[PDB]
């Protein structure tokens, strides 16, 4: 609550560009149980990772994208509700109030669009980037309908403050200290709230005051709308006239604030807004039982605030569409009349880019990146296996050619692997329909392939392709420095063995004639979690198979046994996959300064 | 551009002389530096408290000693933004009052050092009165 408040000055200083309105959104941490990660490494533990969260938009057949947003936040464990609701009293912490097992919380920035032409629909999905493991990141994807539900909770917040104030008054009165002036002024203030409410009723009435969320997050969604206010005022006028007819024919916290400042002697950001009514905008879902509570400032003319009059309602954008749809009893606007299309274009300027049928795309699928990358990886792996099998079929010479450091007593089994090349390639071909597809869908190979295509088609309008931070650092100018080796066993069955590839140095000795390969190593003084598989000798029950790739999509076989094939698949990908399949890729993965 | 002094019934005459602009650049530079170093964030808070200040001073009596010379301060008080109470980014270890008073102390020390000639001359009188008179002779005492 402190970092966000400190960062709010950037949004406060903004005067122009009203299309990005920052607001406070609280995301419950109930879904973190299924994350399967360590919560200790998510707030403050071993600094250096520099975890960041980015927010980006996703358009549909229009082009362009938002240039991300540099925001960050931190979690808070151990009953965050207790320390965010009750004012901070760490020097004099005691048994104050009563609550059940609470949870944590987080604050996320989500820009909103405010303008005379407000409009509202559900066609945009907000993408959230998390700097964690790409394997089962456990992310969420929602449309714009949940972002703006057009509702607020203004009446339910009144009773919440009453329980807290009664509890604090009881706590103050329970200790016999200070002087009788505080007691007498508290009694006078209590009596001033009602004549028969206290003298003939009760002063405090603890009865069953238990801090719980039962009637706060259930009802009160649409209660202060202008139509509801008109109905309420009409009902109150009717009641007033009925009372008048029946009669005609029968047959103020200044002292409290001063005392609180004197006693607590400490302020928290969650106390200044308690004097004014708040707004709650929950948006729950069946995925996890946790409402998405949203708090909006009351002292500013932001979304949901009520300080000068009617707030933003996001209206005048649905009745016209409904009338157009019901005019011809056809839901699809594409098969409507010319007059309806003209009216829709005139009323909605942003809808004119869909009728002209520009930037064609199959249907409207914002979440196409997953299977698009899956198809690209499958095509690349099939091209690679076709190239390797063709080079193996057209491989000249036989057995070993160069020296190779092989022990005399261990060379009797080295040739066995080489003699089983048809079996190995058959197993590789057959494993494409047996191995799981969730193990190679977020590896470094797809990222390197995507970064390789960044050189071609550098935006329709241009761009220097200069990222700020947290980008493809290993793939900046060339892939010949960092290699990716995958270790697989031999025989009639091939399965994944390693977890993360480790680069292996390689050099050529001979500068002509029969080239020789001799791997080397580079001493690193920045990490110690390095496997010993790369440093293993070629002997000791043979070795693995390595197939490196450069920045030009050139693969060099490093299979032991004097066999080495060099094939390029840079032109096979373009032939099989045209340039019309990189639409969303260019729309999303692009940035300029 | 771009007199009579009375003290205990004594009038002193002075003759000014200003015909060169060699020091005008230095004067404008130092005054603009002082103005730039004097502006702080507490001025907005002070200007946003004129009604409370006048309410407090209505039953105090220390009003004439400032309004006899503040002929334009009152006029310019109503010609300012007068913003409502702002919200601080943090309410735990933030205090602009300390920063502004420290800046004022630093600027006052700087101006006193620049406008103060160094002269370590502290005499100590003995027996007779410390007040000197024209036509007498004294000694030198180092302190």
């Amino acid at each position: 609550m402190e970092a966000h408040l400190a960062n709010e000055t950037k949004h406060a200083l903004w005067h122009n560009d009203h299309t990005k309105g920052l607001l406070h959104v609280v995301i419950p941490n109930a879904g973190l149980i299924a994350a399967g990660i360590d919560p200790a490494l998510l707030i403050l533990k071993k600094p250096g990772q520099r975890f960041k969260v980015e927010v980006q938009t996703r358009y549909h057949a229009t082009g362009q994208c938002e240039p991300w947003c540099q925001v960050f936040a931190a979690y808070i464990p151990d009953n965050a509700l207790t320390n965010l609701l009750i004012p901070k009293t760490e020097p004099f912490v005691s048994h104050v109030f009563s609550a059940t097992h609470n949870s944590g919380g987080l604050i996320l920035s989500l820009p909103v669009y405010l303008s005379p032409g407000l409009f509202f629909d559900a066609f945009n999905v907000v993408a959230i980037r998390i700097n964690t493991g790409n394997r089962k990141h456990r992310d969420i994807c929602i449309m714009y309908a949940e972002l703006i539900p057009n509702g607020t909770r203004y009446f339910a917040d009144g009773q919440r403050v009453l329980l807290l104030c009664k509890q604090l008054i009881a706590y103050i009165r329970c200790t016999p200290r200070l002087a009788s002036s505080i007691k007498i002024y508290a009694e006078h203030m209590v009596a001033a709230m009602g004549e028969s409410h206290t003298s003939n009723g009760d002063n405090i009435g603890p009865v069953s005051s238990i801090i719980d969320l039962d009637r706060q997050l259930t009802s009160g969604g649409i209660d202060d709308s202008p139509a509801e206010t008109r109905i309420q005022e009409n009902n109150r006028d009717v009641l007033e006239l009925i009372k008048r007819a029946v009669n005609i024919v029968n047959s103020l916290m200044e002292w409290f604030d001063i005392c609180y400042a004197q006693l607590v002697s400490g302020d928290t950001p969650a106390d200044f807004w308690k004097r004014r009514p708040l707004s709650i905008v929950p948006r729950h879902y069946a995925e996890s039982p946790s409402p998405l509570i949203v708090v909006s400032y009351n002292g500013s003319s932001a979304w949901g605030g009520r300080i000068t009059g009617s707030p933003i309602l996001y209206h005048s954008a649905q009745a016209i569409i409904d009338a157009a749809c019901i005019n011809a009893r056809v839901d699809n606007p594409q098969s409507l009349h010319v007059t309806a299309r003209q009216e829709l274009v005139a009323r909605l300027p942003f809808l004119a880019n869909v009728l002209n049928n520009q930037t064609p795309l199959p249907a409207f699928k914002p979440g196409a990146e997953m299977f698009l990358n899956q198809v690209f990886k499958q095509a690349c792996v099939t091209s690679l296996t076709q190239g390797l099998i063709t080079e193996l079929q057209t491989n000249p010479t036989l057995q070993q050619l160069m020296e190779y450091d092989i022990a005399d007593s261990s060379q009797t089994v080295i040739d066995e692997i080489v003699a089983r090349t048809p079996d190995l390639i058959q197993t590789i071909v057959s494993v494409l329909t047996e191995m799981s597809m969730d193990a190679f869908y977020n590896s470094s190979l797809m990222y390197a392939v995507l970064a390789y295509l960044s050189s071609v088609y550098t935006r329709p309008q241009g761009g220097g392709y200069i990222p700020y931070l947290h980008a493809s650092f290993p793939c900046w100018l060339g892939n010949r420095s960092i290699y990716l080796f995958d270790y697989y066993n031999s025989g009639g069955e091939i399965l994944k063995l390693s977890k993360v590839p480790v680069p292996v140095a390689l050099e050529k000795v001979g500068i002509g004639n029969s080239t020789q390969l001799r791997g080397k190593f580079i001493r690193s003084a920045d990490i110690v979690d390095i496997g010993i598989c790369s440093k293993y000798l070629p002997g000791q029950c043979y070795a693995y198979i390595c197939l490196g790739f450069n920045q030009q999509l050139q693969s060099i076989l490093v299979l032991p046994g004097g066999f080495a094939a060099c094939f390029c698949i840079t032109d096979t990908l373009q032939a099989a996959l045209p340039a019309s399949l990189i639409g969303p890729i260019l729309d999303r993965f692009c940035f300029s300064i | 551009r771009t007199d009579v002094i009375c003290y205990n019934g004594r009038r002193y005459e002075l003759e000014t002389n200003l015909q060169h602009r060699d020091g005008s650049d230095a004067a404008i530079r130092t005054l603009v530096l002082n103005l730039m170093f004097s502006i702080n964030e507490g001025c907005l808070l002070l200007l946003a408290l004129i009604p409370t200040l006048l309410v407090q001073g209505a039953h105090d009596g220390y009003v004439n000693l400032l309004i006899q010379t503040a002929n334009c301060v009152r006029e310019t008080g109503q010609l300012i933004n007068i913003p409502p109470m702002p919200r601080i980014q943090d309410g735990h270890r933030r205090f602009p009052i300390y920063e502004t008073i420290s800046s004022w102390i630093s600027t006052s020390s700087r101006l006193g050092d620049t406008l103060g000639t160094r002269a370590i001359l502290r005499v100590c009188v003995f027996d007779g009165p410390s007040t000197v008179h024209p036509g007498d002779r004294t000694a030198v005492i180092q302190v």
